[PDB]
């Protein structure tokens, strides 16, 4: 029959800094056997201070970045004045319940700076729970990241290894090598990158290829 | 997931964990399902997350309009009440919400249990989870009524330990929250792997 | 059942078998399978058959409101739209297997086809039915670009007595309507 | 007269003073005229530019409602509009339910009964509107229609609304309309919008021109009166 | 005079009278002047205040990134149509994902506030919009009426006492055209200060200045990029 | 539409240097049965973008309709503006995607074509909703057979000529006459620039079949 | 005539807003004055009976935690207002875990302060004090029955607001201290009153960034009184 859902797949991940916020994700959009295209940006530019990445169902993608954008302008132009990140993290989470009984197959992450310029992660879930992390991977690629991310950032598992806070240019070599180590053995990765980075004084971006099958 | 919550002579004790998988891939280890309703009541995390968070903010928002109407701080009965009738106007679409409700009341302790099933009733101990039966069996070893702080504390402690312990869906920090009767405080966050070290031997 | 549209220099020819049948038995051995809505144009039928009368009473109603309201002939194409509309607007439950067609004075002779789906098109000839398919198959071996009437009269009766012949379900009487600048010659034959 | 409040009531003498009232209003609007030759059909209107502070080319009375219909309204401006805004949909409608051009004749009559259910009703006023429909077909040929603030809707060859409504019928009559191309009809409408109210009450005045037909191939826009410049060499020889 | 009560009934001399209170209405608004380069349109606005300790009320409110107005006459219908009017704008650019067009929005505001002019029930709206924005073909100053008439021009002026500021668009609509920025505002409030009294200046906290430009984003200033916009003048010619 | 009756086949589109070219053929099968073998599958929008489609016949001549509405309406509002051809794909996708939210599907897989202001454009419309750009589009099967051809020459070239992508379009609608059961020898090339838009007529394939003389 | 809210006048103005405006003026008074220190507020309860029980009677209600009110005229009318403040205040803390500050409030307030409207009811009769604390310090702000809201520094109210404005325009200045303006507000109201200014009168409200709880006085204002 006509089914309303498909998985488009995507990886996305973000890392909470000292005074920054990473999002990286691939460009790939693909569906079954196929791929549609390898130019499609999953992060997006709100603020100076927030970047939201979107992976799953790509339609549901779209469609909550434009109403996610219109929110954050009646904010603006109702009160003078732009969002924090958990301000915009509550208002997903409430869209995201509005559509309990129909639900966006989308997985969430919003990055960005508190107001006290520090890293700040709110990861989400298809029905809108949330939650203020340090780091999250999203997409079909998710288990393929999240304990190598233990290992450095959480540093767990480990005996007689102390805590160095996490820089910007190690977290940027930490991005490069899980984007390859995943793209080597998932099929819903590979060809680009798009990293973002949030600081205290704007947005960078930073496009890193891959291999190209 | 596992929560349990028992009141004694000086208040009520809340802990929980904080493991919230996805099917057998799990999620994160640090969720704080103790959902904190007010400065005066606390509500959990049991069973889907969004109904929890959502419906508890709902009831959040009402009792502070409550307040603001009749100058008057809310009863626990109040609270599970309201919760109870707004839940129930979605059965049988498929909402899963099993919390409990805690607070103090003029009465004076205050502990109900509300599910998505409409299950609105008082009591003395309860537990909520997948490895709650685990944490009845030892909960119901060490309740008294007459135990001291500490007592209850590294009981509470022993019990989400054990639930841990035996279950796969339990985990991470273990949480402990006590109901005063003024207020509520945050007691301790302390993980399993310390609790282990502690207690192993 | 079977039912066939073709036009020619002057106007139009239709025909179809008769037969209306349920099931394996036959419930109407003779039936009006073509039908006037305006009086140079005619539509038949096919699929399921309630639908198809309650559309044409639709259609009819529209039309004649219409066309008394330009206090002018009608466009074949304008019956055309009309169809087009009503059978997209329900086509989650009509079976329709409407051929309009008929004589106009802007435009001579016209065959449109709506088939079950919705759409619409102009022809130059046209099967219909579920004992179609087959003289669809010699109607590209047969037909000639430029006949007169007595060659699509006859072409028809050859159209409709080999599908009439060999589907189960089409037999019966061989129906004919000759529709051009003139009149309407409606005509009722077998062979 | 007094007895003139509500649009429901009748006079004892049997009219509607609302009626009367809402089609004299337009009477102190712009001269605006319209005549059709042989295959199409021309309009223009006398535009005043307030004193300095226009622009000269906004707020144009010549709308264009289809492909082939446009309006040539005259009286209050943002009533046209709306009843422009009514056209179109209407216009819109045919083109989805029948699939073919708009005949101007059905399309005039329901915009008709639209003014008419306007003047029927009591909490509604009539319209303060009185404009013109054009059109060109090649099966139909050149249609020209009228409409008044009641809704009385025929045709014309030739029309004018505003001040001077006989006094531009007093020689449009004289036009040898039929055996004329529209080209020549162009410089004809020139020279009548010039002819009357050079000076005498206002400061100064602006033509627009609007055109359908033949040579357009169906299509209906502004002329460029710009190219061949038909108004001014010949206005500048018709004040002798 | 009987007949002069409500909008549906026409006079015997065919004049809405409900039409030209609600322009008196709208001429007890404050100063404010609209004008336009061929590629800056900056309108500039008056402020007024209830008392000394009280602030001063806004004229110019932010729309859209491409769209801001003036505005004299009542506050709910102002407020009323700047929510319709950024509603208009977020629709559009939600479905077709482009900035609207001027003149379509303009539309649809006289066609909003037509029905308000013609049933029975409420009343026209006391409105004194001055509308500036950036279409592919660059900047329009539109001006609008409580009779849906709006009108398009290269430079207005509405409220009371603006006809000083007309004259002066008059001797300086050739010079508009072809400055840049700074003069071209200088010269809007050298119609500003002939809309006051010349028994006082114009200060700083009462007045605002907004600009938007074919690569600028509309942008409302409040004495603080306007002390540089006040220096560069000299006084009037007493 | 649950079930679509007549559907159309895969629809092939490509960039080049200041214009885009579509060509689609001109089949209406019904089920298996080539029911409707002339039909005309690209609307050619008003001077600049151009719609091209797959799926359900019926649905395409209704978004055709509605399209033709909105192009004329803005045409004569007269103000000198008109549709980008990505405020095209907005709203198209907008209908689509509010479409299928209510559970009714249109059976529609479209290609949206258009050069407007120097830029070309190519746009996909799913029916579910998923929308994106690419410098080459194939619906259908055509993503299963020639997508690699289209693949092939932008990675060993990234810009083209006109006559390179008119007979690479050639040779792809040949190749899908050689495997597709939905296909048909007879077709029609679009093509857009910036002095207008050109729909040419039923053109052909030239087939090869030596390989039927070996065992 | 001028009989109903659909017609103007021949000169303006509605001619129903001025007679609201007229019924500002039968109410008691309230004094509020903005400190960068604090928002300080006052007001005079006009006990009619001993029977009358002087805290049940409300003049300073609690919106938000950080945000008083006062209200001058119709009580029911600025009750209905009160409560839709104390709903749509709560609305914005849910969908955005955050204080609207006391701007949007009145945003949020006038935008139906004037929704008056029989068909397709009648104007609001209060005007009313709004004190609180956004981020950028303390806000003290002043609406209408009109809707015109705009901000003012030491705002008087209601029924001998003309030399209460005159003889506070004399005392204020910018850089006012807390406890100053407070019993420069007093003085200003025991010269406003009718009655012995005492423990029942008035009532204080105060709010400061670093007290943002507790926006009240109880009986310490009798120490504040005494010690004029």
């Amino acid at each position: 029959r006509f089914s309303p859902y498909v998985f488009n797949g995507g990886t996305i991940l973000a890392i909470a800094g000292e005074d920054f916020a990473i999002v990286a994700s691939d460009t790939r959009l693909s569906e079954g056997f196929s791929i549609h295209t390898r130019d499609s940006p999953k992060c997006y530019k709100l603020t100076d201070k927030t970047v939201i990445g979107c992976s799953g169902f790509h339609g549901d993608c779209l469609t909550l970045t434009k109403i996610i954008e219109a929110r954050l302008k009646m904010y603006k132009h109702s009160n003078n004045k732009a969002m924090t990140t958990g301000a915009i993290a509550a208002m997903l989470s409430t869209i995201l319940y509005s559509r309990r009984f129909f639900p966006y197959y989308v997985y969430n992450i919003i990055g960005g700076l508190d107001e006290e310029g520090k890293g700040a992660v709110y990861s989400f879930d298809p029905v809108g729970s949330y939650q203020r992390d340090s780091f999250k991977a999203g997409g079909s690629a998710s288990a393929m990241l999240q304990p190598l991310l233990d290992n450095q950032v959480g540093f767990k598992n480990m005996q007689n290894v102390e805590h160095v806070p996490l820089s910007l240019d190690r977290a940027m070599r930490l991005v490069k090598d899980v984007f390859i180590s995943a793209a080597e053995r998932d099929v819903y990765t590979g060809d680009a990158l798009r990293i973002c980075i949030v600081t205290k004084e704007g947005i960078r971006e930073e496009t890193v290829s891959l291999r190209k099958d | 997931t596992t929560t349990l919550a028992f009141k004694f002579r000086h208040g009520v004790i809340v802990a929980a964990d904080s493991r919230a998988t996805a099917g057998a891939y799990i999620a994160s280890q640090t969720v704080k399902k103790v959902i904190e309703i007010n400065p005066y009541l606390l509500g959990t995390m049991a069973g889907g997350a969004a109904d929890c968070s959502f419906w508890e903010r709902l009831l959040a928002r009402q009792c502070r309009i409550y307040e603001l109407r009749n100058k008057e701080r809310i009863s626990v009965a109040a609270a599970s009440k309201l919760l109870a009738n707004m839940v129930y106007q979605y059965k049988g679409m498929g909402l899963s919400m099993g919390t409990m409700i805690c607070g103090w009341d003029k009465r004076g302790p205050g502990l109900y249990y509300v599910d998505s099933e409409g299950n609105r009733i008082s009591g003395a101990t309860f537990s909520v989870g997948s490895g709650s039966v685990y944490a009845y069996g030892v909960m119901d070893r060490g309740y008294s009524y007459d135990l001291e702080v500490e007592q209850a504390y590294d009981l509470a402690r022993r019990a989400i330990y054990q639930a841990t312990y035996r279950d796969a869906y339990s985990g991470g920090a273990v949480n402990l929250y006590h109901v005063r009767e003024d207020g509520w405080i945050r007691v301790s966050s302390d993980n399993v792997a310390d609790l282990h070290e502690k207690y192993s031997g | 059942t079977t039912i066939m549209a073709v036009q020619f220099d002057g106007g139009v020819v239709l025909g179809a078998d008769s037969r209306t049948t349920t099931g394996s038995y036959i419930a109407n051995r003779v039936t009006d399978k073509l039908t006037p809505i305006h009086d140079r144009i005619f539509c038949c039928r096919s699929g399921s058959a309630a639908d198809t009368q309650a559309v044409a009473d639709a259609v009819t109603y529209q039309l004649g409101f219409h066309s008394i309201e330009l206090n002018e002939p009608p466009l074949v194409h304008t019956a055309a739209s009309l169809f087009k509309e009503m059978c997209y607007r329900y086509r989650e439950d009509l079976m329709a297997g409407i051929i309009i067609a008929g004589w106009d004075p802007q435009e001579g002779g016209q065959v449109y086809s709506v088939p079950m789906g919705g759409m619409m098109v102009r022809q130059s000839f046209a099967i219909g039915g579920s004992g179609s398919s087959y003289i669809y198959g010699y109607v590209d071996a047969t037909y000639r670009e430029g006949m007169t009437k007595e060659e699509c009269l006859q072409f028809t009766a050859n159209a409709l007595a080999l599908a009439m012949e060999r589907d189960g379900s089409s037999g019966g009487v061989i129906r004919l309507a000759a529709i051009a600048e003139s009149g309407v010659e409606r005509q009722v034959l077998l062979g | 007269t007094g007895y003139d409040l509500s649009a429901s009531t009748f006079s004892p003498d049997g009219r509607v003073f609302q009626v009367e009232y809402a089609m004299k209003a337009v009477e102190n609007s712009s001269t605006a005229i319209g005549i059709r030759c042989k295959d199409g059909v021309v309009f223009g209107v006398e535009k005043l530019v307030l004193s300095k502070l226009y622009e000269e080319g906004s707020n144009k009375r010549l709308f264009n409602v289809d492909r082939h219909v446009g309006m040539a309204v005259a009286g209050l401006l943002a009533d046209a509009r709306s009843l422009a805004d009514i056209a179109r949909e209407e216009a819109s409608n045919f083109r989805s339910n029948f699939g073919y051009n708009i005949p101007l004749k059905h399309l005039a009559d329901r915009v008709a009964m639209y003014v008419h259910a306007y003047t029927l009703y009591s909490a509604v006023r009539p319209f303060g509107c009185s404009f013109m429909l054009g059109s060109y077909s090649v099966n139909d040929g050149a249609q020209l229609y009228m409409i008044d603030p009641s809704g009385v809707s025929y045709g014309y060859w030739g029309c004018a609304i505003g001040k001077a409504r006989q006094a531009a019928k007093t020689e449009i009559e004289k036009l040898q309309m039929k055996e004329m191309t529209c080209r020549d009809i162009v410089k004809e409408v020139a020279k009548i919008i010039y002819i009357v109210h050079d000076e005498v009450k206002d400061k100064a005045f602006e033509l627009e021109l609007s055109w359908v037909g033949e040579l357009t191939n169906g299509r209906h826009e502004i002329v460029p009166k710009d190219i061949r410049e038909e108004a001014e060499k010949y206005a500048k020889e018709s004040l002798k | 005079n009987q007949y002069d009560n409500d909008v549906t009934v026409w006079s015997p001399q065919g004049r809405i009278h409900q039409i030209e209170y609600a322009m008196e209405a709208v001429k007890q608004g404050s100063a404010t002047v609209g004008l336009k380069s061929k590629t800056h349109a900056v309108l500039v606005a008056l402020k007024r205040a209830q008392s000394e300790l009280a602030a001063h009320q806004k004229k110019i409110l932010h729309v859209d990134n491409h769209i801001g107005i003036s505005i004299a006459g009542l506050t709910a219908d102002a407020r009323l149509l700047c929510n319709f009017m950024r509603q208009e704008c977020l629709d559009s650019r939600f479905v077709f994902d482009r900035p609207l067009p001027v003149s379509r929005l303009v539309s649809l505001i006289g066609s909003k506030t037509q029905i308000p002019t013609q049933r029975y029930g409420r009343r026209p709206y006391g409105v004194g919009l001055l509308i500036a924005g950036y279409d592919d073909m660059g900047p329009h100053i539109f001006q609008t009426c409580p009779s849906a008439n709006y009108f398009d021009c290269r430079a207005m002026s509405i409220g009371a006492r603006s006809q000083s500021a007309r004259t002066y668009l008059e001797r300086h609509m050739s010079e508009f055209m072809e400055c840049n920025l700074n003069e071209l505002v200088k010269h809007g409030l050298r119609a500003l200060r002939e809309t006051l009294p010349a028994e006082q200046d114009l200060t700083t906290k009462n007045v605002s200045i907004g600009i938007v430009g074919k690569d600028l984003e509309f942008t409302i200033y409040d004495d603080d990029d306007v002390s540089p916009f006040l220096e560069g003048l000299e006084e009037r010619p007493q | 539409t649950q079930n679509p009756m007549v559907t159309g086949t895969s629809v092939l589109g490509v960039k080049f240097e200041g214009g885009v070219v579509i060509a689609a053929d001109m089949l209406g099968s019904y089920g298996s049965l080539a029911r409707f073998r002339n039909i005309s599958r690209i609307m050619r929008v008003n001077n600049s973008t151009m719609l091209g489609a797959s799926g359900d016949y019926a649905d395409f001549q209704y978004l055709k309709q509605v399209l033709g509405q909105m192009v004329i309406d803005e045409e004569l509002l007269g103000d000198g503006h008109s549709y980008s051809p990505r405020a095209i794909h907005s709203w198209l996708t907008r209908a689509m995607y509010s479409r299928r939210s209510k559970m009714n599907p249109l059976w529609n897989t479209m290609v949206i074509g258009g050069y407007a202001d120097g830029e070309s454009f190519l746009g996909y419309v799913d029916m579910l909703g998923v929308a994106y750009e690419a410098p080459s589009l194939a619906t259908g099967y055509g993503a299963y057979l020639a997508q690699p051809l289209l693949r092939e020459v932008l990675e060993k070239q990234p810009v083209l000529s006109q006559t390179e992508a008119r007979d690479l379009v050639e040779r792809c609608m040949r190749v899908l006459y050689y495997r597709d059961a939905r296909s048909y020898n007879r077709f029609q090339i679009a093509t857009v620039t910036e002095k207008g838009v050109e729909i040419e007529g039923p053109l052909s394939t030239e087939t090869n079949w030596d390989i039927a003389h070996m065992i | 005539y001028d009989r109903g809210v659909n017609t103007f006048s021949p000169e303006g103005r509605l001619f129903q807003v001025e007679y609201a405006i007229e019924a500002i003026k039968l109410g008691s008074t309230a004094i509020g004055i903005q400190t960068s220190e604090g928002v300080c507020l006052a007001v005079e309860k006009r006990i009619t009976s001993p029977l009358m029980e002087p805290s049940s009677i409300e003049k300073i209600v609690e919106i938000d935690a950080h945000i008083g009110c006062a209200m001058s005229g119709l009580i029911a009318d600025a009750k209905t207002l009160i409560d839709k403040a104390r709903v749509e205040t709560q609305n914005h803390w849910f969908t955005y875990n955050e204080t609207m500050t006391v701007e949007s409030v009145t945003q949020a307030v006038s935008n139906l302060a004037l929704q008056f409207g029989e068909e397709d009811s009648r104007p609001f009769g209060v005007a009313l004090l709004f004190g609180g604390v956004d981020e950028k310090g303390p806000q003290l702000f002043h609406m209408d029955p009109s809707g015109t809201f705009v901000q003012c520094d030491a705002r008087a109210i209601g029924s001998a607001s003309e030399g209460a404005q005159s003889s506070l325009q004399e005392v204020y200045h910018k850089s006012m201290t807390l406890k100053e303006a407070i019993k420069s507000s007093l003085i200003i109201l025991k010269q406003v009153m009718e009655e012995k200014l005492n423990a029942t009168n008035i009532e204080l409200a105060t709010v400061q960034p670093g007290q943002n709880f507790h926006m009240f006085t109880k009986e310490e204002l009798e120490e504040v009184i005494k010690d004029i």
